[PDB]
């Protein structure tokens, strides 16, 4: 329904072994499309969906450029951040950055966000507002003034708002095919005994995008989520997504209880129960 | 500096029928540091031809890769993903199961 | 790459003036106008990354990055706003391309005008002097010379804060022997109520 | 595409 | 600030010369332009990150080092066929193009072909006319320093010892006395007018000077004159009371 743009980077200090690894990369959706590994042999940023093919070495050059700079930043902040904390030249440190846009069905802007964080604690956040800033150390807060002094709230709003949902829907126009399309969940149920009394019911759910769904288990209406279990919604390689909800019965009583689907890929809801 | 232990799932990308050619996913989650080694092993024995996606991580900062092979089962073979991380004193080997 | 409409362009005290650019990269993000008075170092005075309006008192720029249109006028346009303006675009962590430029002069108000045309000897010397063209309106043109040994310079602005006046005041010399003041303005739409003593 | 602005050393 | 320095110079092909470049603000971004008339500021070199540095177009013939994050070296080496121009030194808060720019303030290089057509400028002020101080409230004083080269002047006058600009222009552009070849002669043409009422006084000083960049200390010798060394020249005027 909604869309976004997102770009994820990495920056890992390995000292004695050398310059830091850096890996940049950019999903539309739940769909990867640009990659930077510094460990690559190309050293430049590669396309990871047919769509972005399209776009001539002028685009490629750009965002090349524009992500060694970003690897450059987070080179020196782990210099800094090291600093900031007086930890040892020893260790190794992390630090992730993520920004964004956000668009409705519509297509128009609604949130734009640049997450920051140094060994995977929040450290830096722009805000809602895409004003204020928000910093859990006072370590962050010497960032913090640093980033208000220097306006990056300006230039970083009007990237969020502007640059990145008019790019967002130039993508959303080229591999629309590929990414304004809807695959539908292909459900079932392994049912298999846990004893003489007991047996388990995994709804399953495979071959869907995008990996947004929600499967909850009802005994005939009642919202059962105890005895449930829900793993985390695998990447199928595919492109496509798949998941299970588990849960234990009272068996024997078998068939009495409901798995409810919820998904964009189908128009309206579903319900099953064993065959 | 804190360590979030991985969550592996062994997976095929469709179910399987035996000697029907497939994909065998493993997929590795909510963990921290980045440092990591992910093998498949077929029989207990290391596949050489293991591609894996690009490093990301989740809201929480916790990464996530797949290391996704091209397999061909049948009811000999046994499967497995062996995950090495700081969090765990010796690399975790999860078997693969068609029934999970 | 960015291409800067170009003159120069002349305008008035307290007119408006205006100067497009435009640039080949939709890649751009950022967009700068620059000022730069000659032999001097280039100034800041107006930057803007989205698309519309940004104002500060008397600059406003403007944006159309579909366009890939940035724009700059000025209002109530001084003499401090003379010469060259510089369309600047980044973005691409690449540095930065400035534009061709344009030299935007800008007229006073020689408000009190009286053309003349005096000699000036010098201080250690008797004759081998100059011709001072004096206190003339904006709209003159001194143009080039007429001998290869006659220099004849253009004009110059002149303001004081004592007197608030601004003069015009060309200057012009030569080696040349027979060499008069009459004749040292033989090139040149001079005023024909100007004052020869 | 990416940001090339709002990008700063900490 | 940023701070570029010098302000001119100028080295003879077979030597090196280096525009240092140095800033307090602690930011990543340094960059170096060369402005030709004509043209606008091409990049020779920008450097995002210490200890690193990027190609513009026009960087065959230049160094720069990025030892420190405070300074920014551009080494003018025995280059190009073509160094003369001006050169601009700046920093930025940011990604390289992200931010506003601080500029240095300029410098002046040039080559030289041989230093034997190196002269300074001979100065020399005309007094104002008295047909002027008539209709005016004022008078006119003109000065021409003439016959120098290479172009690099400044130019204050001083009422007493008072640098002084109200009153003053200078002229951007100089004027050359040869219209052909490279090697020739300059000359500037500054006005200083002032009232009626503190000139015509006799009992007060009138002058215009020029800061003139010529040759070094290190520099050599086989003529039959003085040399031109970096120093000041200057002319002079008084009031004539009526
Ligand atoms: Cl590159
Ligand atoms: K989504
Ligand atoms: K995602």
């Amino acid at each position: 329904g909604s869309h976004s743009m997102r770009y994820f980077f990495t920056s890992v200090s390995r000292p004695g072994r050398g310059e830091p690894r850096f890996i940049a990369v950019g999903y539309v959706d739940d769909t990867q499309f640009v990659r930077f590994d510094s460990d690559a042999a190309s050293q430049r940023m590669e396309p990871r969906a047919p769509w972005i093919e399209q776009e001539g070495p002028e685009y490629w050059d750009g965002e090349t450029r524009k992500v060694k700079a970003h690897s450059q930043t987070h080179r020196v902040d782990l210099g800094t951040l090291r600093g900031y904390y007086n930890q040892s030249e020893a260790g190794s440190h992390t630090v992730q950055r993520m920004y964004g846009c956000d668009v409705g069905s519509d297509w128009r802007f609604l949130r734009g966000y640049h997450q920051y964080a140094y060994d995977g604690k929040d450290y830096i956040a722009l805000k809602e507002d895409l004003r204020s800033w928000t910093a859990a150390d006072m370590a962050a807060q010497t960032t913090k003034h640093k980033w208000e002094a220097a306006h990056v709230a300006e230039q970083l709003r009007a990237y969020l708002e502007g640059t990145c949902v008019e790019w967002l829907r130039r993508y959303l126009e080229n591999g629309k095919e590929t990414l304004q399309r809807t695959d539908a969940p292909k459900t079932h149920m392994t049912h298999h005994a846990v004893s003489d009394h007991e047996a388990t019911l995994r709804c399953w759910a495979l071959s869907f995008y995008p990996a947004e769904i929600t499967l909850t288990w009802q005994r005939d209406g009642e919202d059962q989520t105890q005895d449930t279990e829900l793993v985390e919604t695998r990447p199928a390689g595919d492109g496509t997504f798949q998941k299970w909800v588990a849960v234990v019965v009272p068996s024997g009583q078998e068939q009495r209880y409901t798995c409810h689907v919820q998904h964009e890929g189908l128009p309206k809801p579903l319900t099953l129960r064993w065959e | 500096m804190i360590q979030r232990t991985p969550k592996i799932q062994v997976y095929s990308r469709h179910p399987a029928e035996n000697g029907k050619s497939n994909f065998l996913n493993c997929y590795v989650s909510g963990f921290h540091p980045s440092d990591i080694e992910v093998d498949l092993l077929k029989n207990g024995e290391r596949i050489e031809k293991v591609e894996h996606s690009d490093l990301s991580f989740s809201k929480d900062w916790s990464f996530y890769l797949l290391y996704y092979t091209e397999f061909t089962p049948t009811e000999k073979d046994e499967y497995a993903c062996r995950v090495n991380h700081v969090t765990l004193s010796q690399p975790k080997i999860v078997k693969w199961d068609r029934d999970m | 790459e960015v291409e800067q409409n170009s003159g120069p362009l002349s305008v008035p005290e307290g007119a408006i003036a205006s100067l497009n650019c435009t640039y080949s990269d939709r890649g751009s993000q950022s967009f700068f106008w620059y000022r730069q008075y000659s032999g001097k170092s280039p100034e800041l005075i107006m930057s803007i990354y989205s698309n519309g309006d940004k104002e500060d008192g008397r600059f406003t720029a403007q944006l159309n990055k579909a366009s890939q249109y940035v724009s700059l006028l000025i209002r109530d346009s001084q003499p401090s706003d003379s010469a060259t303006y510089l369309c600047a675009v980044g973005g691409g962590a690449d540095g930065l391309t400035f534009g061709k430029g344009t030299h935007l002069i800008i007229q006073p108000y020689i408000q009190n005008p009286d053309p003349a045309v005096y000699q000036l000897r010098d201080s250690k010397s008797s004759d081998k002097s100059v011709c001072l063209f004096t206190d003339f309106d904006s709209q003159t043109n001194v143009s080039q010379s007429k001998d290869s040994d006659v220099y004849i310079t253009d004009k110059c602005v002149l303001d004081m804060r004592s007197m608030d006046f601004k003069s015009n005041s060309a200057v012009a010399w030569s080696n040349k022997s027979d060499f008069a003041c009459a004749n040292a303005f033989n090139n040149s739409i001079i005023p024909e109520d100007t004052f020869f003593p | 595409e990416l940001a090339g602005i709002g990008i700063l050393t900490v | 600030g940023i701070t570029q320095s010098p302000k001119y110079l100028f080295r003879k092909e077979g030597q090196n010369v280096t525009l240092s470049c140095e800033q307090n603000l602690n930011h990543d971004a340094m960059y170096w332009y060369r402005q030709d008339p004509g043209q606008g500021l091409r990049l020779i070199y920008y450097s995002q990150i210490v200890n690193d540095f990027q190609k513009g177009d026009i960087a065959e013939g230049y160094s720069v080092s990025r030892e420190k994050k405070e300074s920014f070296p551009l080494t003018v080496t025995s280059a190009q066929k073509n160094p003369t121009a001006f050169y601009l030194c700046a920093s930025s808060q940011g990604l390289a193009g992200a931010g506003e720019l601080f500029f240095g303030e300029g410098s002046r290089l040039t080559v030289l072909e041989d230093l034997k057509n190196v002269f300074p400028p001979e100065v020399a002020v005309f007094e104002p006319s008295e047909a002027e101080i008539s209709h005016t409230q004022k008078a006119t004083l003109v000065c021409l320093a003439t016959g120098f080269y290479p172009d690099h002047v400044e130019l204050s006058w001083w009422v007493n010892g008072k640098e002084v600009h109200s009153g003053v222009c200078t002229d951007p552009q100089p004027l050359k006395e040869q219209p052909a070849l490279n090697d020739s002669r300059y000359c500037l043409s500054s006005r200083l007018r002032v009232s009626a009422t503190f000139w015509q006084n006799p009992r007060n000083h009138f002058r215009c000077q020029v800061q003139f960049y010529g040759l070094s200390e290190n520099d050599e010798w086989t003529q039959d004159r003085a040399k031109p060394v970096t120093q000041i020249v200057s002319a002079e005027a008084w009031g004539r009371a009526d």
